[PDB]
């Protein structure tokens, strides 16, 4: 039995495996939000989101 | 002889016609202050953009 894809792999940012890798870049659409170090758009010099 | 003048303005302020602005003071950023730039108000800091 192959089990590589489920399976976590050191080699890659986190323990996050292929499948959920995969799926994690579906959504796309939020873009977290979850207070990343916001206060940052001190000076909206960007499209200020 | 003196000399004198008379003056007379109408009312209703409909027609407005003279009025005055004048009182412009000075500038300053990065500080919290009230800002009344052309009519509008409110509170914040200025900065670059
Ligand atoms: C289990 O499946 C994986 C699929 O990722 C296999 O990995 C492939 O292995 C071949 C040869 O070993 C490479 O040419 C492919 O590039 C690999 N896949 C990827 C996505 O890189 C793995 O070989 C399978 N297990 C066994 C025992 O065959």
């Amino acid at each position: 039995f192959n089990f590589s894809q489920i399976l976590p792999d050191p080699s890659k940012p986190s323990k996050r495996s292929f499948i959920e890798d995969l799926l994690f870049n579906k959504v796309t659409l939020a873009d977290a939000g979850f207070i990343k170090q916001y206060g940052d758009c001190l000076g909206d010099i960007a499209a200020r989101d | 002889p003196y000399r004198v003048v008379v003056l007379s303005f109408e009312l209703l302020h409909a027609p407005a016609t003279v009025c005055g602005p004048k009182k412009s003071t000075n500038l300053v950023k990065n500080k919290c202050v009230n800002f009344n730039f052309n009519g509008l108000k409110g509170t914040g800091v200025l900065t670059e953009s």
